[PDB]
Order: C-alpha cells, then structure tokens, then sequence
C-alpha cells in the first residue's frame, strides 16, 4: 500500500504503439524518441526470447533518461519475466569472486517454470468425525452444487488434526501429497459464539465442482536452483548470500537437466533482462569474463547504462570509450540518449509534478524550466518537492514563482556550491 | 431265521408330481429372490469399529 514515489516511479512503461512507434509523452516517458524506439525493439526481441546473450549499451549525458528508459522497459516487461537491476559496484564482494557474482547475476534472470496438473479437492467441511480405538473416521465436504462423504485414513486424520481444521471451514486437499490448506471461514463457520471467540471473518463457500483438476505453476530461477542444489543447506537464497558454487557438475548438471526438461516439455525457458547501471565500475576481469559469459546459451539479455566517455578502464591504465574495453564493446549495440530541449524539460517537469501531486502555476513551470535548462534537470525536479513544502507551510493551493525562487535561493546546486567554495574549506 | 425286512410307500404320480415340482418352483424363486435382496440390503460390504 505505502511504497513511496521514487525518482523513477513516474514512468509506467515505454510510450510505444503496436508498431514500436514512440509517442511524445505517453505512459510517463517524454521525448527521447530514438532511444525509446531502440528500447522498444530490444524489448520486443526480449518478449520473443529465442536468442540468448545479447548486450545493449545505453550511453548518454548525465540525467537524460537512461535509467528512466531502463525502468520503463522493466515496467513494460512486467512480471513473469526476470528483470534484475544491479549497480556496477554491487559485484565487488568479499566472500565471492567478481566472476562468480556475475554468473549469479546472469543466472538470476533466467526463469524455469514447471507446470503441473495436480488434482485437489476443494469444499467446505461440514463434519469431521473420528473415533480413536489406529483411529478411523469420516468427513463431509460440501460445495454450493453438491455434498459428498469421505472415509479418512490414518495419515489423513493426522494431517487434519495437525492443521486443526473444523466444520464450516473451506479447505483444499492435495490428493497427491495430502497437503491441507484452509482458505478461510465460511458463513457456517460461525462457532455459535458462547465462549472466548474473537474471529468472525466469513467468506462465500467454494463454487463449481467438488473434485476439480486445476493447474499449478512453480517458477524458480536457475540461480535459486543451483543455490539450493549446492549443499544440504537449501535456504541460502534467504538465509544469507554465502555462495561460491563450484563450476563442477552442479551448474553443468543444472544446465543439462533444464535442457532435458525443455526437450521433454516439463519447463522450457523464460529469458530475462539484466540492467547494469553504472557499468564503468566493473573491472577488467569482469569485462574479460563477460566477453565469454555472453556466449552461453543460458545467457539472458543485458542492458548497461553509461555516463563516462573516453576514460581509463578500472583496474588498468587503458583509455577506452565508455570506460569499457573494445573487446566487450564490440558485442554491444550502442544507443545514445540525447539531451532534452526546452519543451522536453518542461514536459518532464510537468509530468513529475503531476505524479508527486503538486499543482504549479504557468509561470512556475516557466521559471522551473529556466532553472532546469540553466542547471541540471535533476536539480529542477528536486526543486518541486521543496517548493511545495513552503506553499503548504504558508497555506497555499498551487506552487507559485516566489516559492520556487525562495527554494532556489535556499538550496544550492553543484555549480553554485563550487563557486561559493572560495575558501580553503579543508581541502 | 426269526427276523425279516420290510418296505412300503410305493407311490409316484407323474402328472401330480409335475404339478408338485411346478409348485416347488415358487419356493425356489422365493428363496433365490430373498437371498439376493437380503444380501444386497444387509451386507453392503464394509467393516466396523474396534472394542477397546
Ligand atoms: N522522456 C522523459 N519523460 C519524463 N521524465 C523524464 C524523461 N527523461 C528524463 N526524465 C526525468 O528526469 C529525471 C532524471 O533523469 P534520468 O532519467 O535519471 O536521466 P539520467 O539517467 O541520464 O540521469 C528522472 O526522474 C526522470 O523522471
């Protein structure tokens, strides 16, 4: 319910048409037509998912919507498709190597979905009789269409008593494994309150047939598979990130078995996306490993954000564009994001201030676009929230130009901070 | 040479015997139907509880 609106919470997806034609200001995104169209093409290739290990590099100026396009792709791709966002500095771990962390990041965006047809029994328990001498009993299950009786076995009675199911309770019984799951209390579940009862949350009885055959789906990532198969401690996915799976049969066996599963139709594949933000943090070893890690058939697609230009590669003294060696840069398809014009900055500010629920005047928009064209669009955006607070403090309705000017004089951007740093300031 | 055997009841009437067995057919059918229905309505194969 309460998940605040972050910097990228305004974009709900790429504003594209059926033919991947980017609209001006649809679905949160504004301008940046060429890069948005490239993002849409790669997103369509992703949703297709018959090619593995493809890399894209979204380069551009700082604050031009690269991470914005990434979050838009994530949203347009939605669930049921792994999307893993990672900063370049997150792989520098102390307990696992950089190559192992990259293998984890890759295998974490590859989904394996086992589809099963386990039949169950869903109904509202009417009576649960049981006589202890091995104890034996019966159960009366009712649905809105029919009622039936069942003779309960030893382990059936054991599980029913352990789960403590009673009459009026709506439950589901996995006939294959005998797993019980109570979904709620039916109107009949009324206990004729005359004792210490504090629950009266009723619900409609189950409809349809008594013994129906529904379909379950178990979706887990190759990362989780190899983690739970590494050692008897099958909880490292939640327990802790202590890892280091040897590349011996364990991972090769995961791959071989997933191949057989795909062949026999148990669970085939669902590729994913890996958004590496600020990839310039990766080391020369990281790039050299990626060079061949992108060549694996189980390699999901990756999109790497870039602000740097002609700069040295980390871990060495080689000057290379994007801070990435040409060896890896050759596999990538480079998309350049252009700076936003006046009408693009203004529309972005408008959408942001309408998303964060702040009404600005027509002159407020003008002065804010001026400030955002003279300074960073990020500073202009951050000015909106600060300007709304002075208005609320003075009991206003919509942000005026005087509030934005007060906020501009009160807070400093990087340029004015540097120009004010005229003293030693403990260099 | 004191004792001796005896025998009597030499009677068997063809048509009257046919009638008698055609009548016994009634008892036979009654027994069959009674056994069948009683079995089907009483056995209803199942088990009972223990006496501890
Ligand atoms: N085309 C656009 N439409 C709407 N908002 C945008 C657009 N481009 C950038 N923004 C906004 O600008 C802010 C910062 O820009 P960002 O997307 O982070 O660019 P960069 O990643 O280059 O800094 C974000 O909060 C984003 O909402």
């Amino acid at each position: 319910r309460i998940e605040r609106i972050g910097a990228h919470s305004h974009i709900r997806g790429l504003g594209l048409d059926d033919a991947l034609e980017p609209r001006q200001a649809s679905q949160g995104m504004v301008g940046q037509l060429a890069a948005r169209r490239a993002a849409g093409v790669v997103l369509e290739m992703i949703r297709e998912g018959k090619i593995a290990g493809r890399a894209v590099l979204i380069a551009g100026q700082p604050g031009t919507g690269k991470t914005a396009i990434a979050m838009g792709m994530a949203q347009a791709l939605g669930p049921d498709t792994p999307f893993t966002a990672i900063a370049g500095s997150e792989i520098f771990s102390l307990e696992m190597s950089k190559t192992e962390a990259l293998t984890q990041a890759f295998r974490r965006s590859i989904g394996v979905r086992i589809k099963e047809e386990t039949e169950i029994i869903e109904g509202e328990v009417v009576e649960i009789q049981i006589d202890r001498p091995s104890k034996v009993g019966k159960l009366t299950l009712k649905t809105t269409e029919m009622e039936t009786i069942y003779d309960l076995g030893t382990k059936m009675i054991e599980s029913l008593t352990k789960d403590k199911v009673q009459a009026g309770d709506v439950i589901t019984i996995d006939k294959a494994t005998g797993k019980i799951s109570k979904l709620g209390r039916s109107f009949t579940r009324a206990r004729d309150y005359d004792a210490m009862g504090s629950q009266t949350k009723f619900v409609q009885c189950p409809d349809g047939e008594l013994q129906k055959r529904k379909e379950v789906v178990h979706t887990v990532s190759l990362h989780e598979i190899d983690v739970i198969n590494s050692r008897t401690q099958g909880f490292l996915a939640l327990f802790s990130g202590d890892t280091g799976e040897i590349k011996s049969e364990v991972r090769e066996q995961i791959n071989a078995k997933v191949a057989e599963w795909r062949e026999e139709g148990k669970a085939e594949i669902i590729p994913g996306v890996l958004f590496i933000d600020e990839v310039h943090m990766l080391d020369i070893e990281s790039f050299s490993f990626l060079n061949r890690a992108l060549e694996s058939d189980m390699a999901p697609v990756l999109i790497m954000a870039t602000n740097r230009g002609i700069t040295r590669i980390r871990g060495t003294s080689y000057q290379s564009p994007h801070g990435i060696p040409i060896d890896l840069l050759d596999r990538l398809l480079i998309v350049s994001t252009t700076p936003y014009s006046e009408k693009d900055t203004k529309q972005i500010l408008r959408i942001r201030c309408e998303e964060e629920d702040v009404e600005m005047s027509e002159d407020a928009y003008t002065v804010l676009t001026r400030i955002g064209l003279e300074t960073s669009l990020r500073y202009a955006i951050q000015l909106i929230t600060a300007a709304s607070l002075v208005c609320r403090k003075r009991k206003g309705t919509e942000v005026q130009v005087d509030d934005i000017k007060r906020v501009y004089s009160l807070f400093l951007d990087e340029s004015r901070s540097t120009q004010y740093m005229k003293e030693y300031q403990d260099a | 040479r004191r004792k001796g055997p005896h025998c009597e009841r030499p009677l068997t009437q063809e048509e009257l015997l046919r009638e008698a067995k055609i009548t016994e057919e009634l008892n036979l059918r009654s027994l069959e139907t009674y056994e069948r229905l009683e079995a089907d309505k009483k056995k209803q194969v199942h088990k009972k509880r223990k006496c501890p």
